[PDB]
């Protein structure tokens, strides 16, 4: 039924062409159209374009008309969005949605796709530098001593943090990454465990930066 | 061009409190077909957007009766009775019949409306990163009703702005309770220049601002 | 009045005047042919069908102040007989008036 | 053009291209889209009816023959059955204007193709252009896109006419 | 058909049959009768004007400038010259609708005879069908009654075309 | 006649005479002048709008809810936006009537020249009469003045037809 499979996450430098693909199936592709939507990082939803598989009726948004080029492969029932010129401002995640083909008919974004995020900055991939935290002042000893690791200095966005062989389940509040002003990233992953179990409970941040495959098992030590 | 103005951007609710979201258009949104076109969308955080009301008065197959699209003239509304927990998230108006398709701005929902009780913490930098060159200190706020606590930074009693960065979690499903992690990153030089790094946390649950000093040598 | 009601959602009754006021110089409300309350001939409950006392119906003057800080829809009526006997029996002075202010 | 096209379900105004390669129904994008924009704006603007304000207006005889009631009654009853009639007229009016607008767009497109093709084709049938020469798929696009060029195919077409002349 | 027929005094829409035997003016019965029914109903229905009720309405200044008089005056004077204009429009409206209805019935009958005859005749003149073959008096009735049959006279007609072809 | 004439700046309806001697644009005097008289009278008569008299009408609530004000208010506000709409319709109405009047005068003149010339010429182009014989400058005047005579040029024209026949 509902299957709008978007392409894989893509990373480029400003001024290079980007190509996103949304392959569709599990539902009749009777010329039904496809439109593409962009959500700036944690910001609004901006419609970018629409293409009718029935025809070649593209409607690129005034703002972005020259760069954007859209195509459809009816044989594979796959749509494609291509931004010829890239900008640091363009860095965002892109989304797909079905649309009705006939202009006479209205519109139906009934099915939506998996968000392909696209990053655009002049920075190469870098492995993260994991650094631990400690309950120096014992924090709220009578409550929960807090322990964290800092995953920093890395350029692609996808990161997966496993706490104590991922076994750690509650207490973990991994935080959203913030672009370091120099173009890098910084995650903070913290846990709240009562100060009773200082040495008994083991604390290990098992992080991996999938695009660079930096699988690193970091040590959390309770320096007070 | 079309302008979709969403009146109630910030909408905290309490479970079971029918609340409404208003979308107002610049021009009428009827089309040659005959039907209006304001299919409301909901993007539950972490998930991709979903459709609710087809046209202006048509619930979608997998949509709870609680969700109800309404409105006839430029001013349309969306009222959900028994506001539940998956109901929380961001919502957008639908693109106008004009080809300029306009989603408009967003409206966020809250789980309930309790008061704040944050557990503030601070984390001095381990010597490991203190050797790489970067020196960063994290202030932690575990739970309270809003998403902001004005964590301001005082280096040797000097407010530090810009060098700070704040990241925010979502309402814990168990209990509406956002968490914060303001970080201030600086060079080794500034770390060695100034021993004392007091923050300052400020929000509703606290009648007294809490600053945790955390000097360089402990 | 209907359009007045088209802008009213809630009413609350109040006792503007009592029956003691008119017992003092009048006679309690009587009945209505084929108009029992449920099973005993009666009258409207919000208005007083005043009658003369011992063939003595004097000119009666009274007034009320919305002391209550709220609008108060107040209602009265006038009896239009068809015979002079009817008036004489129900109201002794035959030349009458109801002066409202 | 006295016959409608069922195959042209993409847009109102369209062309039925026929080449040695095949035959299809291609709608004209600019004509349909611009017309749709204008018709939609007509519809939404016509909706504006802006009835008179709700001036909280009611009176009655007040037992003293205050016909203000029967006056205000007529006034509202007379504003309706007058505005309603007037509105029925505006519907009928706009209805025709959309219909003749449609016929005008038809004739404008037919003049467009006549202007480009000139004597490189025969006007035959109900709005059909029989090419003396062979308009390739691209050439068919060029006529549609308004980028058709008479000279390239001119001489070939001219000799064909003279053959049947 | 740009010319009226004076000889067709029986009904509006008619056919002028011409056979080897002779020439006559026969009106189409169903077209005229159905059209007469619709036009008559339009006429009687249009008559319904349903003026506002006689609400026993008059007032005057009463020597105290009770303009209710000049209000009620205008109200009646304004309802007329508005309804009258509006009624003039409805007359003009219905007038055209009857006229174009008539033209439509004409064209519908011409398509009826075209559909039956097909290529067994030539479209010549102002709505005249020259039969290649000889349509007998009955055959003329069959075309009129809608019971005309192409095949019987088809082959004869075809050979005649080929003779002048 | 689907094309306008810029050279005919003297009058609306005109003829483009062409003789062996030359070619000119002569407007028909009676048609233009009579039409101008009728159109001008339509314009001045339409102007008559005769608004209701200034009946010195105003009232207000008088602190006792004398809605005569909101009544008289609506009455004036309702007479306008009704008369205005109604007037917009009358403009549109007269507009079309002038336009179709113009088209009718065109067709009347074309029938005039057809009636005089009959089979002494060919109907060719968009309202052009190709004379089989040679209509002299006077002869061109005679057609214009309605004084054209078929017989004089008849036999000459007939032989020319038979030559191309």
């Amino acid at each position: 039924q509902v299957q709008l499979v978007q392409s894989g996450a893509e990373v480029k430098k400003p001024g290079a062409s980007v190509k996103v693909s949304c392959k569709a199936s599990g539902y009749s592709f009777s010329s039904y159209g496809i439109s593409w939507v962009r959500q700036a990082p944690g910001q609004g939803l901006e419609w970018m374009g629409w293409i009718s598989a029935y025809n070649g009726n593209t409607n690129y948004a005034q703002k972005l008309q020259g760069r954007v080029t859209m195509t459809t492969d009816t044989s594979t029932s796959t749509a494609y969005m291509e931004l010829r010129s890239l900008r640091s401002d363009d860095t965002a995640v892109f989304y797909c949605a079905r649309d009705r083909p006939h202009i006479l008919t209205g519109f139906d974004f009934d099915y939506w796709g998996q968000g392909t995020l696209v990053t655009v900055s002049s920075a190469s991939t870098k492995g993260p530098s994991v650094f631990p935290l400690a309950p120096s002042s014992k924090s709220t000893s009578g409550g929960t001593a807090a322990l964290g690791c800092l995953v920093k200095d890395y350029f692609p966005e996808p990161v997966t943090v496993s706490w104590n062989s991922g076994a750690l389940t509650s207490g973990v509040h991994t935080f959203p990454a913030v672009l370091q002003s120099s173009g890098l990233y910084s995650l903070s992953s913290v846990v709240t465990v009562p100060s009773s179990s200082l040495g008994t409970q083991t604390y290990i941040c098992n992080v991996n930066h999938k695009p660079s495959n930096t699988k690193v098992d970091k040590r959390v030590e309770p320096k007070s | 061009d079309v302008v979709m103005t969403q009146s109630p951007v910030s909408l905290p609710v309490t479970l079971g409190q029918p609340a409404s979201i208003s979308c107002r258009s610049s021009q009428g949104l009827v089309y040659i077909d005959g039907n209006t076109y304001l299919n409301w969308f909901q993007q539950r955080p972490g998930q991709s957007p979903r459709r609710l009301i087809y046209n202006v008065f048509t619930r979608d197959s997998g949509v709870p009766d609680r969700f109800s699209g309404s409105g006839s003239g430029t001013d349309f509304t969306l009222k959900i009775t028994t506001v539940e927990a998956e109901d929380v998230g961001v919502y957008y108006c639908m693109q106008g019949t004009h080809w300029p398709y306009t989603f408009g701005q967003g409206t966020k929902l809250e789980i309930k409306r309790t008061v704040a009780a944050p557990s503030v913490f601070i984390f001095p930098p381990s010597d490991e990163q203190l050797k790489s060159g970067t020196a960063s200190v994290v202030c932690l706020l575990n739970n309270f009703y809003p998403r902001e606590a004005k964590v301001q930074w005082k280096v040797d009693n000097a407010l530090q702005s810009g060098n700070s960065q704040e990241s925010v979690t979502e309402q814990d499903s168990k209990d509406s309770t956002y968490s914060l992690s303001s970080t201030l990153t600086l060079s080794k030089a500034d770390y060695e220049k100034h021993k004392v790094y007091a923050c300052e946390v400020t929000h509703q649950g606290l009648s007294s601002p809490v600053t945790k000093s955390f000097n360089r040598g402990e | 009045l209907k359009h007045l009601l088209s802008r009213i959602n809630h009413f609350e009754k109040i006792q503007i005047i009592p029956k003691s006021s008119w017992s003092s110089h009048e006679a309690s409300l009587g009945v209505s042919s084929a108009c029992p309350y449920q099973g005993k001939s009666s009258f409207f409950r919000n208005v007083v069908w005043l009658i003369k006392k011992n063939s003595t119906y004097p000119t009666i003057k009274r007034s009320y102040n919305n002391t209550n800080q709220e609008d108060l829809l107040v209602l009265w009526g006038i009896h239009h007989p068809n015979d002079a006997a009817e008036q004489t029996k129900l109201y002794q002075n035959p030349t009458t008036y109801i002066s409202v202010g | 053009i006295e016959g409608g096209w069922t195959g042209m379900v993409d847009g109102w105004y369209g062309y039925h291209h026929q080449n040695e390669q095949g035959s299809g129904y291609a709608a004209d994008l600019k004509s349909t889209q611009n017309a749709i924009d204008g018709i939609t704006n007509k519809v939404n603007s016509v909706i504006e009816k802006m009835n008179t304000q709700f001036t909280a207006v009611g009176k009655e005889f007040n037992h003293l023959e205050k016909r203000i009631e029967n006056l205000n009654k007529k006034v509202d009853d007379g504003f309706l059955d007058i505005w309603t009639y007037n509105a029925e007229l505006l519907v009928l009016l706009e209805n025709e204007r959309t219909l003749d607008y449609h016929d005008s767009n038809v004739k404008n497109l037919y003049e467009k193709v006549r202007s480009q093709l000139k004597n490189n084709a025969k006007e035959i049938g109900n709005g059909c252009f029989e090419f003396y020469h062979k308009c390739d798929n691209t050439c068919m696009e060029s006529v549609k896109n308004g980028t058709y060029d008479y000279p390239k195919y001119s001489e070939e077409a001219k000799l064909n006419r003279e053959e049947i002349d």
